[PDB]
C-alpha cells in the first residue's frame, strides 16, 4: 500500500538549520514528482516546493526562494527538504505530496504529515464556515483571480478536503473528475472563472475542511478553508 | 444482391456529412 | 503547454533516453535460427553449452540470442518473415544416420531456396560423426545412394560426398556462403566455430557494403 | 444476384484524389512495427514492436505516456480496452498478455496471462472489460474471461491458421479470415459458424467490419480486395489493380464507408472507394513495408505502423 | 652552357598533343561519375552513404583539376598580363592532384580496417566520421599547399623560385605526397588481398569474391604508374637544381622525363573512374539504362 512517512522535525531556535525526510514506502517513488506543502497552525496551506520526477525541474515559493532546498533519492526511495536560517513564520505542518503528470493523470493525491516549530494567482473563499444540517445538497464556491481554463479545454482546479485530525485527500482533479476511492455523493462543475462543489449528502465523515487549489502556474496557490459541519 | 447495395449507398450518403478525412478540415479545427 | 503539460513533456523526454540507451544492445546482439531435427541431437547440443525458447549468452564480448523453435514450425510466409533478421540459421544433422538422411535433404532444400533467408547466412552441423565411421564400415554409402562414387568405405570421401550433397541443394551461391563443420557428441569447441561463422558473414556484409565490386 | 454493385454506383459522382498528410510522426522504437489499435478516446494509442516493446502515445502531442517491456519479444499484435484500463498483447509464446494501466502503485503491470492456445497467437480484441476474443495459429479461435482465464467458447472450423479478427459494433457478431482462403462469420452468444465465404485463391491477412456492422471487405495475398455482405451471402465487388502484385497487409474502413484505406507490401498504401471501386488516394512517405492501419473513432486522423521503427499519423 | 630551347619546342606540342583529349575525356568522365553516384545519395543512403562520401570527393578532385587543365594549357604558350591567375591555376592543379592523391590513400586504409575488424567497424562507420575527415583532408591540403606555392613567382609552371626547390620545401613533398601514400596504399591492399584469399580454409565459397580480390589488385597498380615516375621526376630535377648534376645532355633529358611525367599523370583523373567507379556492378546498372 501507498505510505509517505515523514520525519526530522521538532522544535528549532530562531536562525537555525534542520533537514526533513520523508519514506516513499509502496509505490514507484521515481516517477512520481514530489511536493512539500506547510500548513500553519490555525491556518491553510501553502505550496513549498516541487521536484519532477527525474529530478530535472525544480520549483521553490517566493517565500523560501534561496532559502529551502528540495532534493530526490531514487534508489533510496526518499525526499529530503532543507532548511536554513529558519524564521518564527516557518512554523508549520509539513506535508510530502505526491504527483504524477500524464495524459489522464491524476497528481496530488496521497500526502503524510510531520510537525516543524520554530521559536501569484489569488484563490480564496470568502465563507469561512457553511453550517448545513444533513440530508440536503450543500454548495461549496472558490474565487480566482486569473482564469483556470485552458486552450486545450483544461482547467486546472483542485478540490481538498482536510478531516480533523487528519492529513488533506484529493475530492477532485481538474475540477470535473473524482478521485479513486471516493464517495459518488461528491460533484464539481463550473465556469472558466467561477467552480463550484456538490454534496448530496452529509456524514459524520463528510465534516472537515475543504481547500480550492490552482495548478495552472508556480506557485500553486491555495484557495481559503470551508469549514463544512453539522 | 441489389438491395444490399441500396442499403450500403444510403448509409454512406447519410454518413458522408461526418467524414473528416473526405472533406478537408480547417486548420483552426483540425486536432 | 501549461505547468502540467511540461511535466508531461519532460517524463517523455526521459523514456526516449531510456529507450535510446539501449539502442546499442540490438545492434550488437547476433541471432542464429536453430532448425534441427528430432535425431540430429539437438537436445544434447543444447545441454552441452510451439514451445519458443531463447538462449542469450556472451561469447568474446560479443551477445549471442539463439532461437529454438522446436515443436511446431509452421509453412506459411509470415512465421518465417520473422526470423528475416537474424544473423545466421543453424542446420544440424545426424551424420551416422543413413534413412534420415533424404528426409534431412529435403529439409535443408526447402529452407535454403525460400527467399525471406536470402540475407542470412547458413552454418551446417553434422553431430554424432564417431558412430559415422562404425555406421559406414559395418555398411557402405553405395548401397543407399547410386549416385555416389569413391570408395565405400573411406572416411573422408564419405565426409566429402555429404558435403556435397548438402551444398547441392543451394539455388544460389551469390548471396551468402554456406558453412559445415564435423563434431562429435562430447566435443565442447562448436562455440568458437559459431562465432568464427558469425565474425566471416560480418566481414560478408561489409565486404558488400563496401561495394568492392 | 441480379445487379452488380458497380453498376448501380456508376450513377454516384467520383470522390477525386485526396491528399493526406503527416501532421505528426511518432519514433522511439528501435525495430519493426507490427501491430497498433486506437484507443476511444481518439487521441491515445497502442503499438507493439519487434525489440519487445509496447509504447502508448499521445497521438495529439506526439508525447510518450506508456512504455511497457514485453516478456516475449515475438509480439505479433496489440489491443486496447473499451474503457481504456488494459492492453492487450500476443504473439510466437502463445499467450495473451493483459496489462493494466492503473494500479495505484504508479507502474503498468501484467493483470494477466492467459494460456491455452496450441499455437501463436494472431489477433486479440477486447468484448469489455472482463472478455477478449483471440485467435491462434492452430486454426481457432476462443472466448476468454480475464476474471478466471478459462476458455468460454472455442470457435473452430477454420482449415488454415487464423490471421486477423474484427469485432462488430454490437459486439454480439464478429468475423475471422485464415489462410484456407475463406471468411467465417462467428457468434459469440451462440458459439458455432453460420456464414462461410470462399473468394479469394491465397491466404486472407486482414479482414475488418463495415460501420454499419452488415458487410465487411477483406484483403489477401493475391494482391486483391473483396467485399462481402451478410445478407447477399456472396462477393460484392473486387478492388485490385494491375500495377498492384503484393499483398495487403491491414484494411480500415472510414466512418461513411467511402474510403478503405489498405496497407499494402509496396512500401505505400492505398485509400480505395468502396462504391465506385476506383483507387481515389496513396499513402506514401514510409521506406518499407507497412504492417498496421487503423482509422480513429472519431474519423479525424489515420495512424500507419512500418518496418522502419516509425509511426506516422496522417490528416 | 645549356640551352633548353629543344626541350621546350618539344614538350610544348606533346602538351599540346596529350593534354587536350585527356581533359576532354576526364571532364565528361567526371560529370558521369558525379551524377551517377548522387543517386546513390538519394536512394541507397544506409548502405552506400559512407562509399559515396569519399568516391564523390575524389570524383570532385578529378573535376578541379580537369578544369584547371586548359588553362595552363593556355599560359603554356603565352603571357597574360596578370601575376594572380597564374597563382590560381597553379594551387588549383597540385591541390586537386595531392587531395585526389590523399583521397584514394584513405579509401585504401578504411578498406583494410573494414576487413581486417569486421566486427569492430560493423559499429563504428558511419557518414559523420567519413564527413569529418574528408572535410581535414581539404584543411590539410590546403594548409600545406598555399605556403608553397605563395612563393612560385616569367611564364606559368616554368622556372620556379630557388626556394621551391629546397630541401625545406621538397623533402616534406616527397615524404607526404609518396612515401607515406605508397605504403600505406602497399599495406593495405596486400594484407587486405591476403586476407582475403585467407577465406578458402574459412568457408569454399571464396570464389564468390573472385572480382574483390583484383580491383584492389587494379589499385595497386595504376597507383604507381601514374604517382611514381612524376616524383622520380621531381627527385631528379631537385638533384639538378642544387649543384649535384651538372652537364649537358643529362639536365635536358631530365627536364623532359619531368614534364613528360607530369602530363603521363594527368590521366589518372581519367584512370580513376575505371578503378573505381567502373568496377562497381551497381555503378554500371545505373549509368546503363
Ligand atoms: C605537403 C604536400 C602536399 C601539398 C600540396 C602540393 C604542394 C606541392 C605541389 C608540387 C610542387 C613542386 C614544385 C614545382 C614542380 C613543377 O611543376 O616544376 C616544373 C618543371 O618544369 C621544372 O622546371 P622548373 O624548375 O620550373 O624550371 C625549368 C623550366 O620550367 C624548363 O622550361 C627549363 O627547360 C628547365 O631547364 C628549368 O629551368
Ligand atoms: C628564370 O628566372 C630568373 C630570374 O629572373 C632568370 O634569371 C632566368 O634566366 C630564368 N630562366 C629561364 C627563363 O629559363
Amino acid at each position: 500500500d501507498v505510505q509517505l512517512v515523514e520525519s526530522g522535525g521538532g522544535l528549532v531556535q530562531p536562525g537555525g538549520s534542520r533537514k526533513l525526510s520523508c519514506s516513499a514506502s509502496g509505490f514507484a517513488f521515481s516517477s512520481f514528482g514530489m511536493h512539500w506543502v506547510r500548513q500553519a497552525p490555525e491556518k491553510g496551506l501553502e505550496w513549498v516546493a516541487y521536484i519532477s520526477s527525474g529530478s530535472g525541474t525544480i520549483y521553490y515559493a517566493d517565500t523560501v526562494k534561496g532559502r529551502f532546498t528540495i532534493s530526490r533519492d531514487d534508489p533510496k526511495n526518499t525526499l529530503f527538504l532543507q532548511m536554513t536560517s529558519l524564521r518564527s513564520e516557518d512554523t508549520a505542518m509539513y506535508y510530502c505530496v505526491r504527483s504524477i503528470y500524464y495524459y489522464g493523470s491524476s497528481p496530488f493525491d496521497f500526502w503524510g504529515g510531520t510537525t516543524l516549530t520554530v521559536s501569484d494567482i489569488v484563490m480564496t473563499q470568502a465563507t469561512s464556515s457553511v453550517p448545513v444540517t444533513p440530508g440536503e445538497s450543500v454548495s461549496i464556491s472558490c474565487r480566482s483571480s486569473k482564469s483556470l481554463l485552458h486552450s486545450n479545454g483544461n482547467t486546472y482546479l483542485y478540490w481538498f478536503l482536510q478531516r480533523p485530525g487528519q492529513s488533506p485527500q484529493l475530492l477532485i482533479y481538474r475540477m470535473s473528475n473524482l478521485a479513486s476511492g471516493v464517495p459518488d455523493r461528491f460533484s464539481g462543475s463550473g465556469s472558466g472563472t467561477a467552480f463550484t462543489l456538490t454534496i448530496s449528502r452529509l456524514e459524520a465523515e463528510d465534516v472537515g475542511v475543504y481547500y480550492c487549489m490552482q495548478h495552472l502556474e508556480y506557485p500553486l496557490t491555495f484557495g481559503a478553508g470551508t469549514k463544512l459541519e453539522l | 444482391v441489389s438491395k444490399a447495395a441500396a442499403d450500403l449507398m444510403a448509409y454512406c450518403e447519410a454518413h458522408a456529412k461526418e467524414d473528416p478525412l473526405l472533406t478537408p478540415v480547417p486548420a483552426s479545427e483540425n486536432p | 503547454v501549461s505547468a502540467e503539460d511540461k511535466a508531461a513533456a519532460e517524463r517523455s523526454k526521459e523514456i526516449d533516453k531510456c529507450l535510446s540507451r539501449e539502442k546499442t544492445y540490438v545492434k550488437r546482439l547476433v541471432k542464429i535460427l536453430l532448425l534441427g531435427a528430432d535425431n540430429s541431437g539437438k537436445s544434447t547440443f543444447l545441454k552441452q553449452m510451439k514451445g519458443i525458447h531463447e538462449y542469450d549468452f556472451e561469447i568474446k564480448n560479443v551477445p549471442f540470442k539463439m532461437v529454438d523453435v522446436g515443436g511446431q514450425r509452421s509453412e506459411r510466409k509470415r512465421w518465417f518473415e520473422c526470423f528475416d533478421s537474424v544473423t545466421s540459421i543453424l542446420f544440424l544433422v545426424d551424420s551416422s544416420d543413413f534413412n534420415r538422411l533424404t528426409e534431412s535433404l529435403n529439409d535443408f532444400e526447402t529452407i535454403v531456396n525460400n527467399r525471406v533467408f536470402s540475407n542470412v547466412s547458413i552454418i551446417l552441423f553434422l553431430n554424432k560423426t564417431d558412430l559415422l565411421e562404425e555406421k559406414v564400415q559395418i555398411v557402405s554409402i553405395k548401397d543407399y545412394f547410386l549416385e555416389f562414387e569413391g570408395d565405400p568405405h573411406c572416411l573422408r570421401d564419405v565426409q566429402k560426398f555429404l558435403v556435397e550433397c548438402f551444398r547441392n541443394k543451394r539455388r544460389d551461391q551469390q548471396q551468402k556462403p554456406l558453412y559445415h563443420h564435423f563434431t562429435t557428441a562430447i566435443n565442447t569447441e562448436n562455440a568458437r566455430l559459431i562465432f568464427r561463422d558469425v565474425k566471416d558473414t560480418i566481414l560478408h556484409d561489409n565486404l558488400k557494403q563496401l561495394m568492392l565490386q | 444476384a441480379d445487379a452488380t454493385l458497380s453498376q448501380i454506383t456508376n450513377n454516384i459522382d467520383p470522390v477525386g484524389r485526396i491528399q493526406m498528410r503527416t501532421r505528426r510522426t511518432l519514433r522511439g522504437h528501435l525495430a519493426k512495427i507490427y501491430a497498433m489499435h486506437w484507443g476511444t478516446d481518439s487521441r491515445l494509442l497502442v503499438s507493439a514492436s519487434q525489440d519487445g516493446k509496447l509504447i502508448i502515445w499521445d497521438s495529439y502531442t506526439t508525447n510518450k505516456v506508456h512504455a511497457i517491456p514485453l516478456r516475449s519479444s515475438w509480439v505479433m499484435t496489440c489491443a486496447y480496452a473499451p474503457s481504456g484500463n488494459y492492453v492487450a498483447c500476443g504473439g510466437l509464446d502463445n499467450i495473451c498478455s493483459i496489462y493494466n494501466l492503473k494500479t495505484r502503485e504508479g507502474n503498468v503491470r501484467v493483470s494477466r496471462e492467459l494460456a491455452g492456445h496450441t499455437g501463436y497467437l494472431s489477433c486479440c480484441r477486447f468484448l469489455d472489460d472482463n472478455q477478449i476474443v483471440t485467435s491462434s495459429g492452430d486454426t481457432t479461435c476462443a472466448l476468454w474471461d480475464i476474471e478466471t482465464g478459462q476458455q468460454t467458447t472455442t470457435f473452430t472450423g477454420h482449415t488454415g491458421d487464423v490471421m486477423s479478427l474484427s469485432l462488430a459494433p454490437d459486439t454480439r457478431l464478429f468475423v475471422s479470415g485464415a489462410c484456407d482462403a475463406s471468411a467465417k462469420l462467428w457468434d459469440v452468444r451462440e458459439g458455432m459458424c453460420r456464414q462461410t465465404f470462399t473468394g479469394h485463391e491465397s491466404d486472407i491477412n486482414a479482414i475488418c467490419f463495415f460501420p454499419n456492422g452488415n458487410a465487411f471487405a477483406t484483403g489477401s495475398d493475391d494482391a486483391t480486395c473483396r467485399l462481402f455482405d451478410l445478407r447477399a451471402d456472396q462477393e460484392l465487388m473486387t478492388y485490385s489493380h494491375d500495377n498492384i502484385i503484393c499483398g495487403i497487409t491491414s484494411v480500415s474502413f472510414s466512418k461513411s464507408g467511402r474510403l478503405l484505406l489498405a496497407g499494402y507490401d509496396d512500401f505505400n498504401c492505398n485509400v480505395w472507394d468502396a462504391l465506385k471501386a476506383d483507387r481515389a488516394g496513396v499513402l506514401a512517405g514510409h521506406d518499407n513495408r507497412v504492417s498496421c492501419l487503423g482509422v480513429t473513432d472519431d474519423g479525424m486522423a489515420v495512424a500507419t505502423g512500418s518496418w522502419d521503427s516509425f509511426l506516422k499519423i496522417w490528416n | 652552357d645549356c640551352l633548353f630551347d629543344g626541350v621546350n619546342e618539344l614538350m610544348k606540342t606533346l602538351q599540346f598533343a596529350v593534354h587536350i583529349p585527356t581533359f576532354v575525356l576526364g571532364l565528361l568522365l567526371n560529370l558521369l561519375a558525379i551524377h551517377g553516384f548522387s543517386t546513390f545519395l538519394k536512394n541507397r543512403w544506409p548502405d552506400y552513404a559512407a562509399t559515396s562520401i569519399y568516391m564523390i570527393n575524389l570524383a570532385v578532385f578529378d573535376l578541379l583539376l580537369v578544369l584547371s587543365l586548359p588553362f595552363k594549357m593556355v599560359l603554356s604558350q603565352v603571357q597574360s598580363p596578370f601575376p594572380s591567375l597564374c597563382t590560381l591555376v597553379e594551387c588549383l592543379y597540385f591541390v586537386s592532384m595531392y587531395g585526389s592523391v590523399f583521397t584514394i590513400c584513405f579509401i585504401s586504409m578504411d578498406r583494410f580496417l573494414a576487413i581486417r575488424y569486421p566486427l569492430l567497424v560493423s559499429h563504428l562507420r558511419s557518414p559523420r566520421k567519413i564527413f569529418g575527415i574528408c572535410c581535414t583532408i581539404w584543411v590539410l591540403v590546403w594548409t600545406g599547399s598555399i605556403p608553397i606555392y605563395s612563393f612560385h613567382g616569367y611564364m606559368c609552371f616554368h622556372n620556379m623560385s630557388d626556394d621551391t626547390w629546397s630541401a625545406k620545401v621538397f623533402f616534406p613533398l616527397e615524404v607526404f605526397g609518396f612515401l607515406l601514400p605508397m605504403g600505406i596504399m602497399g599495406f593495405c591492399c596486400s594484407r587486405s588481398i591476403h586476407i582475403l584469399l585467407g577465406r578458402r580454409d574459412h568457408t569454399q565459397d571464396w570464389v564468390q569474391q573472385k572480382a574483390c580480390i583484383y580491383s584492389i589488385a587494379a589499385s595497386l597498380a595504376v597507383f604507381v604508374v601514374s604517382f611514381l615516375p612524376v616524383h622520380l621526376g621531381f627527385f631528379l630535377q631537385f638533384l639538378v637544381r642544387n649543384s649535384f648534376i651538372v652537364e649537358c645532355r643529362a639536365k635536358q633529358s631530365i627536364s623532359f622525363f619531368l614534364q613528360l611525367s607530369m602530363c603521363f599523370s594527368n590521366v589518372n583523373c581519367c584512370l580513376d573512374v575505371f578503378c573505381y567507379y567502373f568496377v562497381i556492378k551497381e555503378f554500371r546498372m545505373n549509368i546503363r539504362a
